């Protein structure tokens, strides 16, 4: 059994949310707590829930968008892109908006995963550790990972004040 | 040929040319050329800092409280003396006072190089200098006992163990494998030591080598490495904890003992090995107590250091004096200030930078750092410089004075300034080493009295040593924990223009640090470190620094092997990274 | 027996590897030479200077040619004809590439050699560029830190020479046996971490207690090294036991990864100082200012 | 000159590797110990009177330096057959253990024996073995726990107590607060392997050989006071997880009949970050999969 | 067993720290003198007056050199060659240095002492100086406060008496004990500050209900002593208990820290319920105006 379409988006809200929420507190952590680390788990509990709302959210995401690419694109090798382009200077800024945002997510995953199978996972994680050498060829290392991961949160964060303002203003 | 006359010189270019690139057994890279005359006595002395980095330049927009870590990176050998200088910069500027231990901790670590930069200095840089190598196989080992006996308490002296160490060297050799040994210049006429003192000499070369790796076990304790201990602007990150709960996460009495262990036997070290030594090589090499005198007899200067006062850097404090002499007027030692615009200046007009009037001199406040390396006509090419023209532009080095003249910095002018002000420890320390020697007070005005100096400073530093490490203890029993002030740590509290000034003893001379901030950000950062002063070019004036100075009127028995140079010049102890930083 | 042939140039430096290297507690550095390799030139320690000096060089190059190993300390500048840093009158790339065409292996000591370390840092005055850049037909094996721990560069040795075979290497040419794993996989003040028990700011009740240092930015989390393992100098201590945070001294161009006190920190490709709350946070500010002018 | 603090050295039923322990001291050396900080002035492993000389020794020492030395007691006294489980000049141990309590200023309570009653207090406890504070009651308590206690912890312990003339602070079970504060759970640097749910399961898999965390295996440093993952092992070169074998809990009260050693410690809070989280994963993978019909 | 040899000096001072000492309730200072210490040298309560005070003060210096504390009141002035204080045809601040040569430990009582206190104000006449910074190679107890809480002087002493060491002390050379904390952070007063409930002008009705005396100008927020806890007199009052804001007596430099009843600056400062009323009146005024009925 599964259950109705509009159940896998209220699901990847409430994974942006937690992944937001936890995120920005992995890298600004709250106020330091005081007493015997061997009964307290605050952090670990944050980077938990946050690893694992991640999984959640990268499974449902690309079922989400295996399903969206099936079905045509949206309605029921660079042309595309500059034709996308001509048509583009004239709701066409907000298609690529909603594309954007799906670009964004699969950069927070591809990033945020690159972060996760670091310390050996050696298994399906294999190929997240180009995204290593990449940084690397940068001239970076593992911190501008958590740089440009962090980023990306806020980029997200950015389309979502957007998103929200442009739906509420479908308040007829 | 050129030909003038400066602080006492005849500078003649004339004759035959000597090029020595590279000068090994120093820190970074080092070119030196000289002319001899006829008789083979250096006329004229060409001192040349072959690298550059720019650390001024790197650091220009970053965050004042980061500063410390890059500028430690001018310098591995001298390492934690330039992180020392930073904060000293940034405290000042931003009007910040650290707590006693804080002060006492950093004393400890400047303390610690000390001991530590002046030991490998004396046995694995300027050693070979002294001791024929290769002259100890032929030695006799119960020889060799009576010898470091008749001169030390030390323990390690039996003949069965100078026997050893030289089957070692000589297994060693057998296999046409030198290494470190190979095409030096052994059998020299200047070798001085009879086979037993070569023998004698190289054993302790080796203990060195072993033992000075446990004297920065202090550096790893409070700033948890070494090389490149850490460092903050406040104070000290390594928190004090002796008999509270989580004292295993802080520098506790256990970790305070160890520092204890390490000081007695430093000390110790000291005392009955690198001193003994550093008084039978003036033994066996008396005549070089008149020679590389330079501008020891001239021109000295100390900035000062080891602030027993917290947070005062006045004359009350200082435990290290300050001050300068001039004019060869040692009795008038006069006072220094970093401020003082007419005092510090740097002239680039024999350096390759770029001033807007290279004929005058900029106080580092007003500092430029624009490197432009235009050698001129240099008998070859541009990447390839047989010759330096020393008429225009020759080093990566910039030219530092005081009130126009050129100066000596590191031990032997410290003991000098020292010995001057009327310091009587230093006084009663100083005489008691030339009367072993049965030499006047004059003769440590040279390449083997810079020698002298250095090997009585590792003493006095191991001495002070252990009285910081009281004054810690003391404070501690006192209930005096704090190692910080966390207070404007916010680049919110700072005020949003302000500069300062950061200055101490390098093991090798007068230090500062000038920066300024601007906006929570530097805006100026720049550094005149020892050897900047000693290697420096010459000037407008045509005057020239320390080495050159030093260099001059020496004898050479064979130029083809300049080891009269390399003598007088390891003496300074030069450190060209910091010299060019 | 023989001993097999080491050449250790310098660079562009500050000679804090060659410090660290004579650290060795086990073996000690004077063992190592006397006993385990030939070290046949090394400016800082050898005695020939000048043209006796040269003669050894090109001796040692020439009768051991493709069989000696290159230890490479610092790294060459590219900018005024390579000037910045000039051996015997002539650019050190040259030195370098001539050194590097005989050896049969280089060791890239430090974090200078092996990726460009402080002179590196914005904006490079001298171009200092990493050996790997230029040299690029020899096997190289980068040792980072800066300086790299002294018997961690001594077991490296040893491994080299007991095994007769290079160390194996991660994807960044780094042995595995050291840098294999990051300073907070290992790290003993972990348990802190994860409860979120932090130190604020200096030498509070937090940092009396040796609580971790995450927050006074700490770059253990995405640095490489056996700091919190092996530890430093004989295993006396590392930066985080004598409660500094680690810098992230072993990993590419951390002098530019902004404050070593922050945790978001500058992101070079982007500006001065900009960093992701930078960046980010003005991007957050330009959507409300969209948002909030266009509902009026 | 200056005279030194006059010490008392008795042992009990023991095994004398607290007295070993003693002298393995890096910092103060054991001989500087005794030669400059204090006057050991009893102690049968190490004084050169026995027998009737020794007894002399002892009587003089406790009665013209009464109320002002410092009792150091080593092992404990068995109850069992009146106390000749544990003969001393043929009478029970016991007695001479109060006689010196009597004339002490302050105790000290070296290792589990004296603190706890360690491995002879063990079930069934054949000679009714009984730790220190439950025979003397009237006199300040130090205790030292272990088995045996670190070296450098036993000395620094000494060192305090001579250096700021007092005793050391102590919980509420008569413990130095500053190395029996905190847990070795809470400053081992395996917790990031715990933290993350990655285990040691059996002797030398590859999680062993990559040094994973050791709870799986019976490690009892969950709830064991002590400082051997800060402070660590002779000179600091090792302690028992970082070669290997899961902490026994030594320095723990009855620690012995805690279970078998290789049995997991209870009521210790245990969620791994990348256990939960790859569990998590799989359940979602596992049940799209199910859906789809690319299942198992 | 015979009782620590203690010498109390005075410098330029007004006499409120020797008064706030007699005051002590626990213990008296009757017991302190008669059991606790050894006051051997003190001008206000010793009998001995000139010639006769003179050589007290040198026979115990030397018969107890190294092993006696040395108390000090008051700061010495260095204008006009120290001789703004004479004690004996001689500038204090040589009886201060040759007192502070012999002393295991010195404690400076009072502001004066630590800081320099109200003759150190601008534009300081006299040069007045505190003892930490004439006196640089003695452990110095700093024990500021004009006066200190007398039971805070008499918990001291039996501190150091009992325990037989000094207090642990901050940076600044406080014992812990009593200047660990802010006037502010045990201040009974806090839930009206928090609130933002605050006296206006005095003997309002904010007044006369003990609300905070932030906006009179209380430097609470800014000051380190143990005055909202210990109190004053027996644990009879202290100054904001009694409706005066504190002054800030407690820390260096407060006489010159502007006016006393000027706001203290750069303490966060965010009312509880003066923000809730004002967000409230807000919005009910945005939606009384819109019905109409503003009036
Ligand atoms: C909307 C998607 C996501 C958001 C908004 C988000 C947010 C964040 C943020 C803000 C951080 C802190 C970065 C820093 O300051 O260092 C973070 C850390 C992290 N995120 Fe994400 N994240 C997302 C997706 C993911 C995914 C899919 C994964 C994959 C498991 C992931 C794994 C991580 C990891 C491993 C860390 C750092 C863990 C550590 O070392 O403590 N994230 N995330
Ligand atoms: S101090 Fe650094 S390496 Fe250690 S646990 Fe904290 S963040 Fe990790
Ligand atoms: S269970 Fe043992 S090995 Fe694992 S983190 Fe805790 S103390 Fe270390
Ligand atoms: S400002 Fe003054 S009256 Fe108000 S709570 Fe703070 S200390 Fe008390
Ligand atoms: N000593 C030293 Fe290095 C130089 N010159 C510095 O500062
Ligand atoms: S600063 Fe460098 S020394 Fe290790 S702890 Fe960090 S990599
Ligand atoms: S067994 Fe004992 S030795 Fe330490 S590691 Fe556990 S307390
Ligand atoms: S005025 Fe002084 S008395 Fe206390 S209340 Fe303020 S510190
Ligand atoms: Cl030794
Ligand atoms: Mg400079
Ligand atoms: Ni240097």
């Amino acid at each position: 059994f599964e259950a109705p379409v509009r159940i896998w988006h209220w699901l990847t809200v409430l994974c942006m949310a937690v992944l937001m929420v936890t995120g920005y507190f992995i890298g600004k952590p709250l106020p330091s707590v005081s007493g015997e680390a061997t009964y307290l788990f605050y952090m670990g509990y944050i980077r938990l829930i946050h690893f694992s709302a991640g999984m959640v959210f990268t499974v449902v995401l690309l079922m989400r968008i295996y399903w969206a690419f099936v079905g045509n694109r949206y309605s029921r090798s660079w042309w595309q892109g500059v034709w996308y382009e001509i048509r583009w200077y004239l709701n066409p800024i907000a298609q690529a908006a909603m594309f954007g945002y799906f670009l964004m997510s699969v950069f927070m995953i591809i990033t945020g995963f690159a972060l996760y199978s670091e310390h050996s996972q050696y298994a399906i994680f294999a190929p997240f550790r180009y995204v290593v050498e990449f940084f690397y060829w940068t001239g970076g290392n593992s911190m501008d990972i958590h740089s440009w991961h962090r980023l990306g949160m806020w980029l997200i964060g950015a389309f979502v004040i957007g998103h929200v303002y442009m739906a509420l203003r479908e308040d007829i | 040929s050129t030909q003038y006359e400066t602080q006492g010189y005849t500078i003649n270019n004339a004759g035959r040319r000597l090029v020595v690139d590279p000068i090994t057994r120093i820190e970074g890279h080092m070119r030196c050329e000289v002319n001899i005359n006829d008789q083979n006595v250096i006329t004229n002395a060409v001192s040349c800092g072959t690298m550059f980095r720019g650390l001024e330049i790197i650091l220009q927009g970053r965050d004042p409280r980061d500063a410390w870590a890059f500028v430690e990176r001018i310098c591995g050998v001298c390492t934690g003396v330039h992180a020392l200088a930073s904060v000293y910069a940034i405290e000042d500027a931003i009007g910040i006072k650290v707590p006693d231990n804080a002060n006492i901790i950093r004393n400890i670590m400047l303390a610690t190089l000390w001991c530590h930069d002046h030991l490998v200095h004396f046995y694995q840089l300027a050693g070979m200098d002294w001791i024929d190598v290769l002259d100890a196989l032929k030695a006799d080992p119960r020889k060799t006992s009576e010898l470091a006996q008749s001169l030390s308490s030390w323990p390690k002296s039996s003949p069965g163990y100078f026997f050893d160490v030289q089957n070692r060297l000589k297994k060693f050799v057998e296999g046409g494998q030198l290494g470190i040994f190979r095409n030096g210049y052994w059998g020299h006429p200047q070798y001085k030591l009879p086979p037993e003192a070569n023998l004698m000499g190289f054993a302790h070369y080796l203990e060195a080598l072993d033992f000075q790796r446990e004297i920065v076990k202090i550096h790893a304790v409070f700033g948890g490495k070494n090389p490149h201990p850490n460092w903050i602007v406040g104070g000290m990150p390594c928190a004090i904890n002796i008999d509270e709960s989580g004292a295993v996460g802080a520098v506790n009495m256990e970790r305070l003992n160890l520092v204890q262990s390490i000081i007695t036997r430093t000390a110790d070290f000291i005392n009955n090995v690198m001193i003994p030594d550093a008084l039978a090589i003036g033994q066996f090499n008396k005549p070089w107590s008149e020679i590389g005198t330079g501008l020891s007899d001239k021109c000295v200067l100390s900035y000062g250091a080891f602030p027993d006062i917290a947070n005062d850097f006045g004359e009350k404090s200082l435990l290290m004096p300050g001050g300068a002499v001039i004019n060869g007027d040692f009795n008038n030692v006069l006072p220094v200030d970093l401020v003082d615009p007419q005092q510090v200046q740097e002239f680039v007009d024999h350096a390759w930078y770029r001033y807007p009037n290279d004929q005058v001199g900029r106080h580092p406040f007003d500092g430029i750092t624009d490197p432009w390396y235009n050698p001129g006509d240099v008998k070859g090419s541009d990447t390839n410089i047989q010759q330096l023209n020393e008429q225009e532009r020759y080093s990566w080095i910039k030219a530092p004075r005081w009130r126009g003249n050129a100066m000596e910095v590191g031990p032997l002018a410290r003991t000098l300034i020292a010995y001057h002000k009327g310091d009587a420890a230093t006084v009663e320390s100083v005489d008691r080493m030339m009367s072993a020697l049965n030499l006047p007070l004059s003769g440590i005005q040279s390449t083997l009295g810079r020698i002298l100096c250095r090997a009585h400073e590792a003493q006095w530093a191991a001495g002070k040593l252990q009285y910081f490490f009281d004054k810690l203890m003391t404070n501690l029993k006192n209930g005096n924990l704090a190692t910080a002030s966390t207070e404007k740590w916010e680049p919110a509290t700072w005020p949003t223009e302000c500069r300062g000034v950061g200055f101490t003893e390098a093991p090798r001379g007068a230090l500062g640090h000038w920066a300024a901030i601007r906006d929570g950000k530097i805006d100026l950062y720049q550094c005149v470190v020892p050897t900047t002063w000693n290697a420096s070019p010459r000037d407008p004036k045509g005057q020239i620094g320390a080495y050159e100075a030093a260099l001059m009127n020496t004898k050479m028995a064979i130029p083809e092997q300049p080891l009269e140079i390399l003598r007088t010049l390891h003496s300074f102890d030069p450190c060209l990274a910091c010299s060019t930083h | 027996k023989p001993r097999i042939p080491v050449v250790w140039i310098h660079g562009l430096e500050c000679t804090g590897c060659t410090e660290s290297f004579i650290r060795s507690a086990h073996p000690l550095a004077k063992d190592v030479i006397l006993s385990l390799i030939s070290l046949d030139y090394d400016d800082t320690l050898m005695a020939a200077a000048g043209t006796q000096a040269e003669e050894v060089f090109e001796d040692i190059i020439t009768q051991y040619n493709g069989k000696y190993i290159l230890a490479v300390e610092g790294n060459p500048p590219l900018g005024e004809q390579g000037m910045f840093c000039i051996s015997s009158g002539r650019p050190f790339i040259e030195k370098l590439k001539r050194a590097a065409a005989g050896a049969s292996a280089i060791i890239a000591w430090g974090t200078c050699a092996s990726w460009g370390c402080v002179q590196a840092a914005r904006p490079n005055p001298t171009q200092a560029t990493p050996i790997d850049k230029v040299i690029t037909d020899k096997p190289i094996i980068k040792v980072p830190g800066c300086p790299p721990i002294p018997d961690v560069m001594s077991a490296i040795i040893t491994y080299m020479v007991t095994f007769d075979r290079l160390p194996d290497v991660d994807r960044m040419g780094r042995p595995l046996m050291f840098y294999g794993q990051r300073i907070h996989d290992k790290c003993y003040r972990r348990a802190h971490f994860d409860a979120g028990e932090f130190v604020q700011s200096w030498d509070d009740d937090a940092a009396r207690k040796g609580y971790c240092l995450y927050k006074m930015g700490c770059k253990g989390p995405t640095t490489y090294n056996a700091c919190s393992s092996t530890r430093w100098n004989d295993g006396v201590s590392f930066p985080i036991q004598s409660g500094h945070g680690c810098l992230g001294c072993a990993e590419n161009g951390f002098w530019d990864r902004g404050s070593f006190y922050s945790r978001v920190v500058d992101i070079p490709q982007m500006g001065t100082h900009s960093t992701a709350d930078t960046v980010g946070l003005t991007a957050l500010g330009v959507v409300a200012a969209a948002v909030g002018v266009h509902a009026v």
